[PDB]
């Protein structure tokens, strides 16, 4: 068991 | 139009009309679609004057203009956002959230989101200055559809950034205070609100099993599984990310995911035209197949073994490596009957065909999977059959060629396999 488009960090 | 010196002179005056004139000029100058002079306004010592204007309740125009300008200053580099933060803009925006004017409070939500989106430090700053309480007060109304056009989207985005970033992770009390609102928003009918809520839950699930347990206890897993089947990729991507982060925790959390009915959507996710969807679904499955034997049997009952074999055969090398991991975990902790079903669905041929890969990691993974399948066959007294199958698929040639592999692990594996079954 292992781990590993995203919204903008800032806008306008 | 206006030079930095003219704006400085207008803002340094004592005439409110001229101060507002220069503030609007600065907004337009920093709103330029190209090369905004953010560093020149910062060097001119204007951020403090802007944070001061933010408090002029008598002049809501200049409040709005200063909020806009500071937001567009904090929308750039981390150093410019640092400049805005040092000017005392976070408490001013948190106080402005309660402005009687909706547009100014929305600009304040925007500014606090930009600030908290820079990283965990400014996020925890915004949280410390007491931003969660008013931000969530803006959403207290039982019916979210009564909120103004666009307000909910901005507040959802800002709350997502307040749940984003790690090292440190968001303060636990903040997450427990924001999670119920995130549930309410996950049940909303706006595509973008849903997308940002799923991204927020994804950020919150990316961490230790305690945070996963918080998110699960709130009861988001069923709605996340529902959103897995949405037609909007901006909603499926974060939903699949959250579901995958949840199954990376305990077997009880993975079983919560299974009980919600997630495995029924993976036949589509594993066949999604988008390769990222396929890769994320295959990674989630690899974490699922790494669970208890009953969970492997549930994967079998949902008919996913054929799809996992198909992605191991036909997908790109990324999804194919995820599938190799999934099958290796399937054989590692599965029952002899499940491994026999795997071989019946046709895993030997893809596992062989992927032994000609440059990545040594996938080589070792597939070698371990082969050893596990052979141990199962030995339990079933049918190792000669499996060896004949690997032969017919040209495997023996592959495992022998791997005898000349630089990595000592791959060489030693292949050697043991050949000496024990193909000798």
């Amino acid at each position: 068991k292992r781990s590993a488009q995203a919204t903008p960090p800032k806008k306008k | 139009n206006w030079s930095v010196e003219d704006i400085v002179k207008g803002i340094n005056s004592n005439n409110l009309e001229s101060q507002l004139q220069a503030t609007q000029a600065a907004r337009k100058l920093l709103s330029r679609e190209k090369q905004p002079p953010i560093d020149n306004i910062i060097r001119a010592g204007l951020i403090p004057k802007f944070v001061s204007f933010l408090g002029k309740t008598d002049c809501s125009p200049i409040q709005f203009e200063s909020a806009w300008a500071l937001t567009n200053i904090a929308s750039g580099t981390s150093e410019q956002t640092k400049a805005v933060v040092d000017g005392g803009a976070i408490p001013a925006f948190i106080s402005l959230l309660a402005s009687p004017h909706a547009h100014i409070s929305e600009q304040a939500v925007w500014a606090l989101g930009n600030i908290a989106g820079d990283g965990s430090a400014f996020r925890d700053l915004v949280i410390k200055h007491g931003a969660i309480d008013p931000l969530l007060a803006l959403l207290a109304v039982p019916d979210l559809s009564t909120l103004a056009c666009g307000y909910l989207r901005n507040l959802t985005w800002t709350l997502s950034n307040l749940c984003r970033n790690k090292n440190p992770a968001p303060p636990l009390d903040a997450v427990e205070q924001i999670l119920p609102t995130l549930v309410r928003l996950l049940h909303h009918n706006d595509p973008e609100v849903l997308a940002d809520s799923c991204w927020a839950i994804s950020y919150l699930t990316d961490g230790p099993n305690e945070r996963i347990e918080m998110v699960v206890k709130k009861g988001v897993v069923p709605q996340l599984v529902k959103l897995l089947g949405a037609t909007e990729l901006p909603i499926v991507t974060p939903a699949l990310r959250a579901i995958g982060n949840i199954v990376t925790g305990t077997d009880e959390q993975t079983q919560k995911v299974i009980d919600a009915g997630a495995l029924a959507v993976f036949p589509s996710l594993l066949t999604n035209p988008k390769t990222n969807i396929q890769k994320e679904a295959t990674w989630t499955m690899s974490n699922i197949t790494a669970g208890r034997q009953d969970q492997i049997q549930q994967v079998v009952n949902h008919g996913l073994v054929p799809f996992l074999v198909g992605v191991l055969s036909k997908a790109d090398f990324k999804t194919q490596k995820e599938a190799a991991w999934a099958i290796t975990n399937y054989t590692s902790g599965g029952t002899v009957e499940q491994i026999v079903y795997l071989v019946h669905c046709g895993i030997i041929e893809p596992l062989m065909n992927l032994l000609s890969a440059k990545d040594t990691k996938i080589i070792q993974v597939i070698l371990d999977a082969i050893s596990n399948i052979f141990q199962a066959a030995e339990k079933l007294g049918e190792t000669e059959k499996l060896s004949i199958m690997i032969e017919e698929c040209g495997g023996l040639d592959k495992i022998e060629a791997l005898q000349r592999h630089e990595n000592e692990s791959v060489y030693k594996a292949s050697l043991n396999l050949i000496e024990k079954y193909f000798s």
